[PDB]
């Protein structure tokens, strides 16, 4: 059928795995997927025990592609130590600034995700799975609904899948404008028909999630890896990139680069190589001033030689690379980040609620040169005090990137103080 | 207040889709906004009954989720990203071109009720900045001439 218009995001791969089809900016339906050996991994998995599938995913070193980098096999193991029923959730809320890696899987190769969801659901003994896709991805929603019907038609979903005795239905829920609904416990609250208010953790969803039952939440890109682990085996999967941070990774690159788009690269790729080797360097060959890792971290021009892996000295996060060049005002950019957090705090926690608002309100006065001495000292104080009592990662990091700009670009901030 | 049957049928479908009726609330509110060009306050009492939820639950959900609008009927929502990357790559040029063509600013509706500009956070098509949506359709802004063509397709 006809889907809503989607910008044709550039996609390029050195590995030809996650982007084997998704490098072409169009829907790949089940026949094209089946032509490339699609759903043969699912058939292989259904002839293995759930325990064996968990072991392979564990041994693969697969880590959470949603941005926290939690070991995927280890998450699954925690779930299956708890009595059922269990639920599997695909987090497709993708709302971090500069982060458009998941949407090109959903919109272009939806069967890669669906095959991933079926194998993972089988592995953890979940007979009911959910995709929660953000409201502002309507095309992704219709593409997934149609893809799931294709899968049903071919007997990859429903009861007794391929004579295995494994039953699965995948339900597609839509968000309605909240960044916070991507936080796994807020997502679960939204799936239950409520406001997206994060839950105090522990318990983690794997212990108490959807209707209080053991629940695995995994990112789109994480799940998309599962068919490759089963198809190749974990040993071969681990040959891709460095053996400690193995597998393909999607790097969404935007801002002041010549070739903005998504790059499928191994995680031993450096930040400098992503910008200059793959994304074609900077617009007008201007010097890199900073890289925003979404709204999470700010890297200076002195930090471009870091691996794009989940190591302590690594880039980590979503792999999101927003490039600022020498003429981009860091305080203006900091203001845009403050405005984001102001708009998205759910308000449950007092220092998050007032701090996200005050950080944005004071930084705007600073940017416009209307800040009193009190507002300056106020801004510094609130930036340092959004985190206390926070029950989710939003409050924990709402000041992080802006603090990093204060420490890495003090001369620019001082201009705004005088 | 009663839902027209063609709308009620869709709402019932969504309510029958998930294992529990209350899981359908966001899809139902999307469906209501799609039909009326906003959420009419009067629609929430009948929806609560179909969802078997208290009204105050349903009203709290509509208030929480930024896509739902109870204030302004608009046939077409021009969602304009005002986040970091689109701001760097020319959100202001896009807003200027929208005012030149339609005569309105963020938050405002055209006098015919056809177009409302909705400032939104990152739509995550940042490589194609600056980004906007017209209802479900999503585009890179190139120039006023290109924007005029795109808007010409919404009648
Ligand atoms: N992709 C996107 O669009 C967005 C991504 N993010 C990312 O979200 C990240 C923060 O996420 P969180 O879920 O708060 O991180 P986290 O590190 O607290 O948790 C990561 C995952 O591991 C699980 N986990 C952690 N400790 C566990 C334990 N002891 N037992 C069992 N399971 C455990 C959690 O349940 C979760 O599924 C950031 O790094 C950011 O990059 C944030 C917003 C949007
Ligand atoms: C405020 C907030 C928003 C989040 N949004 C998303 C999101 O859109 N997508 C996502 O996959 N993870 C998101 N996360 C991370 C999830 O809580 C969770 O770590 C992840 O979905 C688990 O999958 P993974 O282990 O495969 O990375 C968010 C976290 C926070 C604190
Ligand atoms: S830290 Fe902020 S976003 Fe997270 S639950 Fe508390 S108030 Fe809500
Ligand atoms: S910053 Fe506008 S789409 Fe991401
Ligand atoms: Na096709
Ligand atoms: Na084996």
């Amino acid at each position: 059928r006809s889907y809503p218009a989607i910008p044709r995001i550039y996609a390029e791969t050195t590995l030809n795995m996650l982007l084997k089809r998704a490098k072409k900016p169009r829907v790949h339906s089940i026949d094209e997927y089946l032509k490339d050996g699609g759903y043969q991994a699912l058939e292989k998995a259904l002839n293995m025990s759930p325990e064996e599938i968990i072991d392979w995913v564990d041994k693969s070193t697969l880590r959470g592609r949603g941005g926290a980098g939690f070991p995927t096999g280890k998450k699954w193991k925690f779930a299956v130590q708890n009595p059922g029923p269990r639920y599997f959730i695909c987090n497709a809320d993708e709302s971090e600034p500069g982060t458009f890696k998941d949407r090109i899987i959903i919109e272009r190769d939806p069967h890669l995700l669906i095959e991933g969801i079926i194998i993972s659901s089988y592995a953890i003994g979940a007979n009911e799975a959910y995709i929660y896709i953000r409201g502002e991805y309507p095309a992704g929603y219709y593409i997934l609904r149609d893809a799931i019907e294709e899968a049903k038609k071919k007997g990859f979903l429903g009861k007794n899948i391929l004579g295995s005795g494994f039953d699965l239905e995948i339900y597609v829920a839509r968000g309605a404008g909240a960044y916070i609904c991507g936080e796994e416990t807020a997502l679960i609250e939204s799936l239950e028909g409520k406001r997206g208010h994060p839950r105090l953790k522990p318990p983690y969803p794997v212990q108490k999630g959807l209707w209080g039952k053991p629940t695995v939440v995994n990112n789109v890109e994480t799940i998309a890896n599962v068919p490759f682990i089963i198809s190749m085996g974990w040993e071969e999967y681990r040959y891709i990139g460095p053996s400690d941070y193995a597998g393909p990774k999607l790097f969404p690159v935007s801002g002041k680069v010549k070739k903005p788009g998504v790059y499928e690269l191994p995680m031993n790729t450096t930040l400098r190589e992503v910008i200059f080797k793959y994304a074609g360097g900077t617009l007008g060959n201007k010097k890199v001033k900073a890289v925003f890792s979404g709204a999470l971290d700010c890297f200076s021009s002195e930090e471009l030689d870091i691996p794009m892996d989940y190591s302590p000295l690594g880039f980590g996060g979503t792999g999101t690379v927003i490039v600022l060049t020498e003429e981009d005002d860091i305080v203006e950019a900091a203001l845009k980040i403050a405005e984001f957090y102001e708009h998205e705090t759910c308000g449950q926690c007092t220092p998050c609620r007032v701090g996200c608002y005050e950080q944005a309100n004071l930084l705007e006065k600073i940017y416009k040169g209307e800040a009193t001495e009190q507002d300056w000292e106020g801004f510094d104080f609130v930036n340092r005090n959004i985190q206390p009592t926070s029950i989710c990662g939003l409050g924990a990091v709402a000041g992080r990137l802006i603090r990093q700009t204060l420490e890495k670009f003090p001369e620019e901030w001082e201009k705004y103080r005088k | 207040f009663e839902f027209p049957e063609e709308l009620k049928t869709k709402l019932q479908e969504h309510i029958n889709y998930f294992p529990k009726k209350r899981q359908a609330i966001l899809l139902c509110l999307h469906e209501i906004q799609n039909y009326y060009g906003y959420i009419p306050p009067e629609s929430l009492k009948p929806l609560a009954d179909m969802l078997e939820l208290p009204l105050n639950h349903v009203e709290g959900v509509v208030a929480f989720y930024d896509m739902f609008d109870r204030e302004d009927k608009a046939k077409y929502r021009i969602r304009v990203c005002v986040s970091i990357v689109c701001h760097l790559m020319g959100t202001n040029k896009l807003l200027k071109a929208l005012e030149n063509i339609l005569g309105i600013k963020p938050g405002e509706v055209t006098p015919d009720g056809k177009f409302k500009i909705v400032p939104v956070q990152c739509l995550d098509a940042c490589s194609e900045a600056p980004v906007f949506m017209v209802n479900d359709d999503e585009y890179k802004f190139e120039s006023e001439v290109q924007l005029n063509e795109i808007l010409s397709r919404y009648t």
